[PDB]
């Protein structure tokens, strides 16, 4: 069972590589949590019977396409 | 790779004031914090959803204020489906599970505004009416 | 519709994020007539579009998790969170799977060992919040799956990221039935400050 | 009204009238439009009365013959049960419940009032046959 400790997002009124880094890696977590609450939420859906094409999946996968991708 | 081979469990921490001090709660820092632990947007994509749920036993106990002696039915479950399918009219606000409601962001406000007006008005009719009728006493005590 | 003579609304304000107001005359379709606490009365412009956030009925007020909330917004959280921590001085609170730790500077008794055997086999919801609550949704998970289960902890680092992970290891020490990794983590935590910590200029350390 | 009524009604009027100058207080409006009868609201008091001041309210003194159009305009059950099984539908009512609601939502009124129209009418539980109660209230 593992415990990570980690810095948060990170704003200043210079912001540098430094920061960068952090908010890119930041941007990398949110989307692995919201990928989890929403298969949590999916999974809670289809066990109530309710149809699940309902909820709606918030991506921010375009930035990190924007910060990480070739010519990022 | 580390964290995607596991389930995650999730702590935010945030810094009530600037200062150190024991229980003093600075409400720009508070949302300084809130903002850039990202609670503030995962309640906005909650909000988007269904964030509020309510079995029905306990929707039916606390609606009962609005419920009508015919409305109320031997399937409390059907019971409830009825009277908040006529309560609000869009169904798309809500959905029916199996043992939970689900609604949409405000809705349960709305309901429970439209008890407190209800219990509001039947209150000022009591409460006049008794009024009304130990002050008529009063006045034929003052005949008498 | 739903703003009437007799609601409430946050108003911003560039001393207190938001204000809390009563409406004086119900609403109609381009200027609110509009009590506050700050003085009996105001007249407070609309925006060309805008309304307040409406505040949730005190029922929902003061619940264990954000989102039983009916309106859920900035204002709503804010305030839900400042009267727990302030009134009840219950500093955990939920947020869907979230567990926000709002950290007090004041040391606390609820850390201690009784309430780690009060908080074990309960299910994550029959419980108030607290980190005992998530540090046995981890174990338990762990224990009825093969899964390992991952703990993540974010906030700038005064914020007590450190306190958190260092209960939740006393938790899992204490059930678990033990020796001395405890004290054997929290001696190094002085080494991996020493060579990781740096000072910033809103943060020292 | 008739003559006989309007009659009767200013011997009560005077039977109210605690400085003898054959005059009540925009305050008695209500006090008079109840003893009279009729059972109407707070605000539709304050509203036939204009929403006067608090200091003509208490000090304002009116003759019958401007209380009477509004005593008029204020003259013109299964509701009334089902608001009160809304307090309960088992015929019932909470002593405790009510005495809550009665004293704190709408209204408000004193607890004294609540007190003397609900002695010998709660049993050890506290409760109130409301449908009795309200006929008793509306006799």
């Amino acid at each position: 069972i593992g415990v990570l400790d980690i810095y948060g997002f990170e704003t200043f009124e210079i912001n540098s590589f430094e920061q960068f880094c952090i908010n890119y890696a930041n941007e990398k977590l949110q989307q692995q949590f919201n990928m989890h609450v929403f298969k949590l939420e999916q999974e809670e859906y289809m066990k109530e019977q309710i149809p699940w094409t309902l909820i709606d999946f918030y991506d921010n996968q375009p930035c990190i396409n924007l910060i990480e991708a070739k010519m990022g | 790779e580390t964290l995607n081979a596991t389930t995650p469990h999730y702590v935010r921490c945030i810094k009530p004031n600037d200062f150190k001090f024991p229980f003093t709660f600075d409400e720009k820092r508070a949302v300084q914090q809130l903002r850039a632990c990202g609670v503030l947007e995962t309640i906005r994509i909650s909000a988007a959803g269904f964030p509020s749920r309510w079995t029905y036993q306990e929707f039916f106990s606390r609606y009962r204020v609005l419920m009508k002696q015919k409305d109320v039915l031997s399937d409390r479950k059907q019971t409830c489906k009825n009277v908040l399918e006529k309560l609000i009219l869009d169904k798309d606000k809500y959905q029916f599970g199996k043992t939970k409601i689900f609604f949409r962001a405000g809705q349960v406000a709305y309901l429970e505004k439209i008890r407190a007006d209800k219990l509001r008005a039947a209150c000022i009719r009591i409460q006049k009416t008794i009024r009304g009728w130990l002050m008529r006493k009063k006045y034929m005590r003052m005949r008498r | 519709e739903l703003y009437t003579k007799y609601a409430r609304v946050w108003i911003p304000d560039p001393e207190e994020v938001w204000k809390s107001a009563e409406l004086l005359k119900d609403y109609k379709p381009k200027v609110l007539q509009l009590r506050l606490e700050e003085g009996k009365d105001l007249e407070y412009c609309l925006d060309p579009k805008e309304l307040p956030p409406l505040r949730n009925p005190d029922i929902l007020v003061g619940e264990n998790d954000l989102t039983a909330l009916s309106y859920l917004h900035e204002p709503a959280v804010l305030h839900n969170l400042k009267v727990r921590f302030i009134d009840s001085k219950l500093i955990y609170t939920y947020c869907g799977i979230v567990l926000v730790a709002i950290n007090p500077y004041e040391q606390l008794p609820i850390y201690g060992e009784d309430i780690i055997n009060a908080y074990s086999g309960q299910n994550m919801g029959d419980m108030d919040p607290h980190i005992f609550a998530v540090a046995e949704e981890a174990y338990k998970q762990m224990a009825r799956d093969e899964r390992n289960q991952s703990i993540i902890v974010s906030g700038e680092s005064g914020a007590g990221k450190t306190v958190s992970a260092k209960y939740a290891m006393r938790y899992f020490a204490t059930v678990s039935g033990s020796a001395n990794v405890e004290e054997k983590v929290l001696a190094s935590n002085p080494i991996m400050e020493s060579i990781g910590n740096a000072k910033t200029t809103r943060n020292d350390n | 009204f008739n003559k006989d009524q309007l009659e009767e009604f200013k011997e009560a009027f005077e039977l109210f009238d605690r400085v003898g100058d054959g005059k009540i207080l925009y305050s008695q409006c209500g006090d008079v439009m109840r003893a009279l009868g009729q059972n109407p609201t707070n605000a539709e008091v304050l509203k036939v009365l204009g929403n006067p001041k608090s200091d003509e309210l208490k000090s304002r003194r009116v003759d019958f013959e401007t209380f009477l159009p509004m005593l008029q305009a204020v003259a013109k059950y299964e509701d009334y049960l089902e608001g009160f099984r809304v307090f309960d539908g088992n015929g019932k009512v909470m002593g405790a419940e009510l005495r809550h609601v009665l004293t704190t939502l709408g209204e408000k009124m004193t607890e004294e009032e609540v007190e003397t129209v609900l002695a010998g009418h709660e049993d050890s539980n506290g409760c109130i046959n409301y449908e009795a109660f309200l006929k008793h209230i509306l006799s």
